[PDB]
RNA sequence: UAUAUAGGCGUCUGGGGGGAACGCGGGGAAGUGAAACAUCUCAGUACCCGUAGGAAGAGAAAACAAAAUGUGAUUCCGUG
RNA sequence: CUGCUGUGAAUCUGCCGGGACCACCCGGUAAGCCUGAAUACUUCCCAGUGACCGAUAGCGGAUUAGUACCGUGAGGGAAU
RNA sequence: AGCGAAAGCGAGUCUGAAUAGGGCGUAUCCACACAAGAGUGUGUGGUGUAGUGGUGUGUUCUGGACCCGAAGCGGAGUGA
RNA sequence: CUGUGGGUAGGGGUGAAAGGCCAAUCAAACUCCGUGAUAGCUGGUUCUCCCCGAAAUGCAUUUAGGUGCAGCGUCGCAUG
RNA sequence: AAGUCCAAGAGUGCGGCAGUGAGACGGCGGGGGAUAAGCUCCGUGCGUCGAGAGGGAAACAGCCCAGAUCGCCGGCUAAG
RNA sequence: AAAACACAGGUCCGUGCGAAGUCGCAAGACGAUGUAUACGGACUGACGCCUGCCCGGUGCUGGAAGGUUAAGAGGACCCGUUAACUCCCUUUGGGGGUGAAGCGGAGAAUUUAAGCCCCAGUAAACGGCGGUGGUAACUAUAACAUCCUAAGGUAGCGA
RNA sequence: UGCACUACGAGUAAAGAUGCUCGUUACGCGCGGCAGGACGAAAAGACCCCGGGACCUUCACUACAACUUGGUAUUGGUGC
RNA sequence: UCUGAUCGUAUUGGGCCUCUAACCUCGGACCGUAUAUCCGGUUCAGGGACAGUGCCUGGUGGGUAGUUUAACUGGGGCGGUUGCCUCCUAAAAUGUAACGGAGGCGCCCAAAGGUUCCCUCAACCUGGACGGCAAUCAGGUGUUGAGUGUAAGUGCACAAGGGAGCUUGACUGCGAGACGGACAUGUCGAGCAGGGACGAAAGUCGGGACUAGUGAUCCGGCACCUCUGAGUGGAAGGGG
């Protein structure tokens, strides 16, 4: 049977045009009053997944 | 029959970074420190923790100034 | 709670732009201090919500 | 018990049971997985019940579609 | 789309659908029924084939084989 | 052909008030210039960009999934 | 006390009550089926030689005899 | 700055395939214990065992010597 | 194999009769071809003398003036859509505001049962039953003043 | 039931040795007896910990049977 | 024609006493029926729109069913602990374990934030009514022994400590380069622009001398926006 992808990852984990997987950052959904707003701006846009997850993120991405 | 104790915290790796001599960009930041154990010296500057970091491109070497460990970022010269 | 999370808005426009705390046994009224609006483009009063 | 019906008598014609799989309509688990578990899964599976036919079921728009002077009952197969 | 319960219209300048809903447009004409072909399967019969097994293998069963035997019974079940 | 949540725009694009920085993208290398040595950039030329479909091997996913092993759970039946 | 015949059936029966008995079995009988249940647990896994060759640590863990990622091996490519 | 450099079979980056995540004793620095344990817990470009054959310590994983490509009825040595 | 179960005797509770209870999805059956001196359930266990206190907790039974509460009735008020306008502002449009009816969506007031809170009784219902300050016959042998509760061990027995 | 022409002592060793060290003792093969050892046989410890079951309890959680409330359908008429 | 004290009609509820005709009776009789305590019917006698039963609904509910009920741990249990911060262990980089040795945290302050300027304490001696060593005054000695919101450590007298003025940078768009790191977290940061505060200017200001005062994702709320809107226009819903 054809493979699946598994879900969770896709609506987390994202490829870019060469083929490097990006990611949001954590921390900044919720309890935002005391966060400085330097901590909040270096937390949002994208970042490349890290060597150590980038082979477990792309056989869940791949399926 | 119970300890009252046994609780510490993280170790938050404090200490120089940089030692004397050393080629440094500009915005390395080179010693971490509580207080001010190493005072800021020339083209160097202090962040918002006391941690030094260096606002020029050079070679880091330390002083001492009217009583005062300092830290230094010297310009080496262009080949 | 005693130093709760309160909210400012500006006057002029009505946009919460900064939430932050204060002491209500302290501060009974409303806060109200000159802070800066995106949309506005300039420094306006903005009064706690 | 009067209208009468329930019943009773006679004369015909059918029904009953079996069968490996395939069909249709119903009823419907648990082990398991979730690294526990209850939603969820397993799975409408296993099993059960009623019924067939040589196949069945579906089938001739109170359908799609999207501004195209477009397709045109159903079933099945490949993609998407 | 559909079951049980309650309420419950119109016959075409009607009624239904177009992913809450409303307006406009478009498609269709429910509450009646039949329907072949393309599709699924093999108890049984015929004829073949195998980079299938070759007697602890292949069917449980090449021979008394669902036999002998074991069990009250559902049932389990050889060896040659 | 990419950037963007998207409308969209497109060797660009997003953010932004910003010809103002950064993100992602513009195969890769070569040279010649124009700017700074805060890590090199920008631009003009050049070179020009490699995928896909069979199939062997390793690993993996869904399947009993390298082989063996519970106590027990469920369905339908058999037994005084 | 006893013979013959009979009735009660599995979350059920029966019990002058011991969780006793219900076909040499009972804190939920037995048979077949789901089914090759599931086991972070134990066991086993079959010919050869050549080259290289560990770990028993860190971090997280419904975690502590399991696992993920790091460290540490090997092979291929790049650099030198 | 050199050395090693027909080798360390060394670094670093990307990828395929891992196993490991129960360690032991000895030397040196320490916590716990009674400055007890063949105890327990840490540090160590410390060693050996694990995964190490050969010689010495009577025997004797972890101590001393020394790292087994094969053969020889040659020689020189190490610890002893 | 017992001291454990049963037992004859005791009480408590339920049951007015295809009873209650039990087996069944139901019909039906037992109870019982019985009818409160009967039947079921619970505890105790021949006999003899007796069985104290506590109704606060939890059950059971009973009651109702109130508080609280479902579905169901109610649809005030609000929102969507748009016939109509009414205006600019640019002209063959198109946005501003109002917006009736109709259809839709969220829906408040108001009304309404049992239960629970509430108040009573009930222990052979499940359950509970105290101290302190300083004392004499020859030391005693806990029965002077006061704190607390729902009440502070009655009789009998007692290494 | 891995073997086999299977002594003892003091040692050593996964710390309680027929099998290793060093010494002591002992001609080969049987028959009847005894039970000190072979950590003798038997039964993948039942104590204990770990993982999983199972049945039991309850003011654990969540459900369902049963019981019960009200509305409404079956369901109507006159008077207040 | 509102305010009202009113009667009647049309309509519809709430309740009440009823009636019988639905429905109900294991009350009688008779019949199917020779046989029959079944069953059905017919009829008399009783209930009666109640009850029962569908559907919707709230209670009670170990009667039953499925399940959960942590780990570390010098065995397990009982105790204690579980995240963060500071110090010692910790062997002069960093890091380093134990149910090792000691403490803190889950806040606080619209100033205890920003800037500008000014000042130097604690203690001791001497002189002074209450007033005593001690309270405020004056003279001197006094370089840090005081103080720093808050544990501890590193700092700070150049002051980060004390005082006053003005004021909100306890900003918005960003961020070269780095520390730390299994990952996820986390931490520093010059500099550019907008719009400001203070300052003559230089300049400083993206909370607080520093390091605790915190909780991923999912799911949902709210305000704003130039995004989307299942035929079309809206809307609902989604998105930033
Ligand atoms: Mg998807
Ligand atoms: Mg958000
Ligand atoms: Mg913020
Ligand atoms: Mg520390
Ligand atoms: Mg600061
Ligand atoms: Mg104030
Ligand atoms: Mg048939
Ligand atoms: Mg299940
Ligand atoms: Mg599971
Ligand atoms: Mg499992
Ligand atoms: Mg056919
Ligand atoms: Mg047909
Ligand atoms: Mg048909
Ligand atoms: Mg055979
Ligand atoms: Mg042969
Ligand atoms: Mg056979
Ligand atoms: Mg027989
Ligand atoms: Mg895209
Ligand atoms: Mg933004
Ligand atoms: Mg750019
Ligand atoms: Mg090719
Ligand atoms: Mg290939
Ligand atoms: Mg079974
Ligand atoms: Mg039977
Ligand atoms: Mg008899
Ligand atoms: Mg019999
Ligand atoms: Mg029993
Ligand atoms: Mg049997
Ligand atoms: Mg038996
Ligand atoms: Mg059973
Ligand atoms: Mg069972
Ligand atoms: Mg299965
Ligand atoms: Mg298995
Ligand atoms: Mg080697
Ligand atoms: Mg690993
Ligand atoms: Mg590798
Ligand atoms: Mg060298
Ligand atoms: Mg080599
Ligand atoms: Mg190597
Ligand atoms: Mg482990
Ligand atoms: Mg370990
Ligand atoms: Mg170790
Ligand atoms: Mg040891
Ligand atoms: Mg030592
Ligand atoms: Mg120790
Ligand atoms: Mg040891
Ligand atoms: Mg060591
Ligand atoms: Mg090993
Ligand atoms: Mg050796
Ligand atoms: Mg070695
Ligand atoms: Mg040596
Ligand atoms: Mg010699
Ligand atoms: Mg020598
Ligand atoms: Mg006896
Ligand atoms: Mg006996
Ligand atoms: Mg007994
Ligand atoms: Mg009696
Ligand atoms: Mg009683
Ligand atoms: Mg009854
Ligand atoms: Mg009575
Ligand atoms: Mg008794
Ligand atoms: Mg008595
Ligand atoms: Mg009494
Ligand atoms: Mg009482
Ligand atoms: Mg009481
Ligand atoms: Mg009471
Ligand atoms: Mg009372
Ligand atoms: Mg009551
Ligand atoms: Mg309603
Ligand atoms: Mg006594
Ligand atoms: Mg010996
Ligand atoms: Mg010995
Ligand atoms: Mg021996
Ligand atoms: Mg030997
Ligand atoms: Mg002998
Ligand atoms: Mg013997
Ligand atoms: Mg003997
Ligand atoms: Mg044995
Ligand atoms: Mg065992
Ligand atoms: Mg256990
Ligand atoms: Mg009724
Ligand atoms: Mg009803
Ligand atoms: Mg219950
Ligand atoms: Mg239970
Ligand atoms: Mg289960
Ligand atoms: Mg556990
Ligand atoms: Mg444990
Ligand atoms: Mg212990
Ligand atoms: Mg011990
Ligand atoms: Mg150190
Ligand atoms: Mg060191
Ligand atoms: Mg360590
Ligand atoms: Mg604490
Ligand atoms: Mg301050
Ligand atoms: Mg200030
Ligand atoms: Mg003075
Ligand atoms: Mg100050
Ligand atoms: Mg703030
Ligand atoms: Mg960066
Ligand atoms: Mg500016
Ligand atoms: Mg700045
Ligand atoms: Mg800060
Ligand atoms: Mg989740
Ligand atoms: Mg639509
Ligand atoms: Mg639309
Ligand atoms: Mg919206
Ligand atoms: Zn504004």
């Amino acid at each position: 049977p054809k493979a699946k992808t598994h879900s969770g990852a896709s609506k987390r984990f994202r490829r870019t045009g060469t083929g490097k997987i990006v990611r949001q950052k954590a921390n900044r959904r919720h309890l935002l009053e005391h966060k400085p707003t330097k901590r909040t701006r270096r937390l949002d846009g994208r970042t490349t997944v890290s060597a150590a997850d980038n082979s477990r993120i792309n056989k869940l991405l791949n399926g | 029959s119970s300890s009252r104790n046994g609780r510490d915290s993280a170790a938050q790796r404090l200490g120089v970074k940089r030692f004397g001599g050393q080629v440094v960009k500009a915005g390395e930041i080179l010693v971490r420190q509580r207080g001010t154990h190493f005072h800021p010296g020339v083209n160097v500057g202090r962040g918002g923790d006391d941690t030094l970091f260096a606002l020029a491109p050079g070679a880091v070497e330390f002083g001492a100034k009217r009583g005062r460990k300092t830290v230094n970022i010297v310009p080496v010269a262009r080949p | 709670d005693v130093r709760p999370k309160i909210t400012l808005a500006c006057e002029v426009c009505k946009h919460r732009n900064y939430i932050t705390k204060k002491n209500r046994r302290n501060d009974p009224d409303r806060l109200e201090i000159k802070k800066f609006c995106p949309n506005c483009g300039t420094h306006q009063p903005h009064k706690e919500s």
